[PDB]
């Protein structure tokens, strides 16, 4: 974590072995809201949250 | 002659309510309170 | 580029026409639809009667941002199609609703 | 043909004036997916195969 | 993190808001400065 | 109307001090520290 | 695992207690390894001893 300055960020529930036997495969489908209301800093989260 | 000048001045403070509710939104956005308040404005304006 | 009036029943409406194109190649497993949005005052319950009657599509709705707008419709959404509620206020946030 | 590097998309355009010189961005995650029409020389008689 | 037994280990922040420019710092349950918590520190506040 | 000669001269000492302070600050503060290479500027953390 | 194996180190959190693991060098794994215990991996963000 700190010994060196590299810091991992591994997250076991990421990890695409353990997603495959998590559940099922999906057909997933993004909506995105692009109203006026959004931009600003919560229309700057939406970018990276998909 | 006497509340004649009352029933319109009971109207102003009620426009004054109807600019306090009009929520700005960013960006050409609205919600649907703003839009029965638009109308509203042009029924304040007819009295005037 | 955010621009223009909120319109979740053409969000919607899209969005079901979209799980039912058949012709492509398709998983055809889960299907479920999921909204990054900040507030809603309108819960689009007409869309939801016909595209989704028996609940056969999942929607998850997203809260995003500091905000104050209102989010007992989308929660209301999130409960009626048997999906879930996830707000993310931060970046910090980001990697643990996303996953989940 | 399959290697270990892995499999890359796009021409990489990483931006020098705004990489501050300390923090450790993300590496890599994804799974090395080559197909076997990608592997070797494409025909036709291999895409019936 | 809203109470102080959560409040505990190491966290992230971002630094100008990029999501890959990112350091660790322990979180820990700090007071605020100028409170009010007995009429002591509540009339050292309230001057300020 | 009394304040009358009071304005005019806050006006003849907001504008001698604009003149006396373009003549002697104009164009020095262009200046930061950045990162080697980079377009950021560096500060601490509690540093404007 | 991500931790400083150091002896002097001794931070003992409360709660746990940790294991400094012998580590012979193996093949089939081109690292060092302790066939005595398994190790444990807790992403950064989590606090342990929750
Ligand atoms: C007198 C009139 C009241 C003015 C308001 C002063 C009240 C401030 C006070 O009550 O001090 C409380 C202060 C807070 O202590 P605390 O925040 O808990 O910190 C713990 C240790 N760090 O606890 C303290 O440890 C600080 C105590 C310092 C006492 C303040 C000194 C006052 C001296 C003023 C005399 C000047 C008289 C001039 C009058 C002219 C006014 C027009
Ligand atoms: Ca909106």
């Amino acid at each position: 974590s700190r010994t060196p300055n590299k810091i991992d960020l591994y997250d076991v529930r990421r990890r695409p072995w353990y997603i495959q036997g998590a559940a099922s495969p999906k057909d997933m489908l993004i909506l995105v809201d692009v109203s006026g209301s959004v931009s600003g800093l919560t229309l700057k989260l939406i970018r990276t949250s998909v | 002659w006497k509340p004649f000048e009352t029933i319109i001045l009971l109207t102003i403070f009620a426009n004054c309510v109807a600019l306090a509710v009009y929520l700005p939104m960013p960006e050409d956005d609205n919600n649907s309170l703003n839009l029965g308040l638009e109308k509203l404005e042009y029924f304040f304006l007819t009295v005037f | 580029t955010a621009k223009g009036i909120t319109d979740y029943k053409k969000g919607f409406s899209f969005a079901f026409e979209q799980l039912l194109n058949y012709n492509v190649s398709r998983a055809n497993c889960n299907k479920i639809i999921m909204l990054f949005t900040d507030g809603g005052e309108e819960r689009a319950q007409e869309i939801f009667a016909k595209y989704n009657k028996d609940k056969k599509v999942r929607v998850f709705t997203f809260s995003v941002g500091q905000h104050n707008y209102d989010r007992g419709p989308i929660q209301w959404m999130a409960c009626e199609n048997k999906g879930y509620y996830y707000e993310i206020p931060s970046i910090g946030a980001i990697r643990i609703n996303t996953q989940e | 043909n399959l290697q270990p590097k892995p499999i890359g998309v796009g021409i990489p355009t990483i931006n020098l004036r705004k990489r501050r010189p300390n923090v450790q961005n993300p590496k890599s995650q994804e799974p090395v997916t080559l197909d076997f029409l990608d592997a070797e020389l494409e025909n036709d008689i291999k895409v019936e195969i | 993190k809203m109470t102080e037994e959560e409040c505990r280990g190491y966290y992230y922040v971002y630094k100008d808001g990029d999501p890959t420019q990112m350091e660790l710092r322990p979180r820990q349950w700090i007071h605020n400065d100028f409170h009010f918590d007995n009429v002591l520190s509540a009339m050292m506040s309230l001057f300020t | 109307l009394p304040l009358f000669h009071i304005a005019l001269l806050v006006l003849f000492m907001v504008i001698i001090y604009a003149i006396i302070g373009l003549e002697l600050f104009k164009g020095k503060m262009h200046k930061t520290c950045y990162y080697i290479g980079t377009d950021i500027v560096a500060t601490v953390e509690n540093e404007k | 695992a991500k931790d400083d194996l150091d002896p002097e180190k001794n931070d003992s959190e409360p709660g746990s207690q940790r294991i400094k693991p012998v580590f012979i060098d193996d093949a089939n794994f081109r690292r060092q390894v302790s066939y005595q215990h398994a190790a444990v991996h807790i992403p950064t963000d989590i606090y342990e001893g929750s």
